[PDB]
């Protein structure tokens, strides 16, 4: 580990245990899904980013210059946790163009990061030969430079660094007759110049992908990783937290204007549809009722709750006691757990269990159209720009991301200061804005 | 049409015994109990077809459907719907939108 960026083309060959294998599988993971959400949600230059990603990076520890604690612990966590998602990516070629632009984003960012006196040594430590030009050298071809550049106004050639490059490093750059060759060398700018690395980077990844694609069946034999490197992208929540065992003061009563003020907008569509039918089917049923659980909810509450709208609901008390009431003091209760034992979390709402006719579970931005969404927004009475953006990132099929827009929206602020994947913590920062 | 049924039989037998013979010609490919065992043949052939039908899979998922189960030969999948001729065009879209995929695939 000779330097903070690295190119990932050696793997480890270290023993380390199982807890710490899955804690590297997880951290990344969360930290590519972060990456992957706040730059969909903000453009990739702004210092809002920066510093996001960077608070990111230090609460998962991922990346820093060089110091006594970095040599050791965090780019060695950066090298096993990078090839532990190349075992759990290259299954398939979604997946790989998915991983592949989230560790260009990751790899531009740490490139950005790296302060202009050590990429010379970061070049030298990369083994593929690059070579800055000097002063003079610059100050003598900067006519040519200039004369042979692209549209790049002007004749200024700042501060910006030039190195000499063998031309066939560089074919779809000169083939357009825009560089000045010397010798068979080329002459380049900052901004061409992580162009070129990162599209031989892209290069080596796909092969490298590719490779471990064939090197997954005889890996795979293992029991004790299987359930995890098949699923730590699909079907796993970044740390949501919002586990059973919570406490707070909910008034029953006050149920309707809490769903009107702190809903997510598939939880609040669902209880308005069980207060205008009184009646849900299986999994809007199970979805609203340990959501309700929680939120906070106590079981005498919840209980009383759902036979008071049962109610009016027409069917006899007994038998809501007999039928159900056992199965919500199961999902209060005992095990079975993991799936009446939890809250359900956003990436399991939308990947799991599509509605059909009938239901109103499921995240209404995945699992409903643009029109049926416009009219829900135009019900909620969102501004006609902020609905445009929120059909604009659905179509972009980033549907947290829009769920988080719709909260800064309905709450009348900017940011939310975070990333929602629970709809329990919705309603929790709900709450926190009081 | 206007065909003697029994030469409709006999066309359908001559078309089932060219599907099975397509279907074993993998067959006599990969197996050490075959003359012409060649392993790193069939690991390509076998490696394609995993990668095909898994790309299948998640391609099914985008298109808002869910898949169940399926090894190579067959390939379980709900519909949501429960309208018969729904499901039937359904399945024809998206046996269309493979075939145009890959083109010889059937
Ligand atoms: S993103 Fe998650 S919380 Fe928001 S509406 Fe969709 S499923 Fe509900």
């Amino acid at each position: 580990y000779p330097h903070c960026l690295q190119f990932y083309l050696q793997p480890p060959s270290e023993n380390i245990s199982l807890i710490e294998f899955e804690n590297l599988a997880i951290d990344r993971v969360k930290l590519l899904k972060s990456v992957e959400n706040l730059g969909v949600s903000y453009v990739k230059g702004t210092e809002q980013y920066q510093s996001k990603l960077e608070s990111e990076l230090r609460k998962l520890k991922f990346s820093y210059r060089e110091n006594l604690e970095d040599e050791y612990e965090p780019r060695r966590r950066d090298h096993i946790s990078h090839f532990i998602l190349r075992l759990a990516y290259c299954q398939s070629e979604e997946l790989r163009r998915w991983f592949i632009q989230q560790e260009m984003d990751l790899l531009r960012f740490r490139f950005s990061i790296l302060p202009k006196d050590k990429i010379q040594d970061f070049l030298k430590d990369s083994q593929l030969q690059f070579e800055a030009i000097s002063d003079e050298e610059k100050t003598l071809r900067e006519q040519e430079i200039v004369a042979s550049s692209p549209s790049l106004s002007g004749l200024k050639l700042g501060f910006e660094s030039i190195y000499k490059i063998p031309f066939a490093d560089a074919l779809d750059l000169f083939r357009g007759r825009k560089v000045y060759l010397e010798d068979g060398f080329a002459y380049v700018p900052l901004k061409d110049i992580v162009a070129i690395i990162l599209n031989e980077f892209r290069a080596k990844l796909s092969k490298a992908l590719a490779l471990t694609a064939r090197s997954l069946p005889a890996v795979q034999s293992d029991e004790r990783l299987q359930p995890l490197l098949n699923h730590l992208s699909h079907s796993y929540t970044g740390q949501d937290y919002s586990t059973q065992g919570n406490v707070g003061k909910i008034s029953l009563d006050q149920i309707d204007l809490l769903s009107t003020k702190s809903f997510p907008p598939c939880m609040r569509q669902l209880h308005k549809a069980l207060r205008e039918n009184h009646h849900l089917r299986h999994g809007g049923r199970m979805q609203y009722g340990l959501f309700l659980k929680g939120i906070g909810l106590t079981l005498e509450q919840a209980l009383q709750f759902w036979k008071q709208e049962f109610i009016k609901g027409k069917m006899d008390p007994d038998k809501f006691d007999k039928g159900y009431s056992y199965n919500i003091r199961h999902s209060f209760g005992k095990e079975g757990k993991r799936t009446d034992y939890t809250p359900f979390s956003c990436l399991k709402i939308i990947l799991s269990n599509p509605p059909s006719q009938g239901d109103y579970h499921g995240c209404p931005f995945r699992h409903s159209d643009p029109e049926l969404l416009k009219q829900k927004l135009q019900s909620y009475k969102i501004s006609p720009g902020g609905i445009s953006q929120i059909l604009d990132l659905v179509k972009g099929t980033h549907y947290q991301v829009a769920c988080q827009k719709y909260f800064e929206m309905i709450h009348n602020v900017d940011d939310c200061g975070f990333s929602l994947n629970h709809p329990n913590q919705f309603f929790c920062e709900s709450q926190r804005i009081l | 049409q206007d065909l003697n049924p029994d030469l409709i039989l006999q066309y359908d037998i001559r078309q089932k015994a060219l599907k099975l013979t397509a279907n074993s010609m993998y067959g006599c490919l990969g197996f050490s109990y075959s003359r012409f065992y060649a392993k790193p043949l069939a690991a390509l052939v076998t490696y394609k077809g995993r990668e095909i039908l898994m790309h299948t899979k998640e391609m099914v998922q985008k298109m808002n459907l869910e898949v169940i189960y399926g090894d190579t030969d067959s390939i379980m999948i709900n519909t949501n719907s429960t309208n018969l001729e729904e499901v039937f065009k359904l399945g024809n879209k998206v046996k269309s939108e493979v075939n145009k995929l890959y083109k010889l695939l059937e």
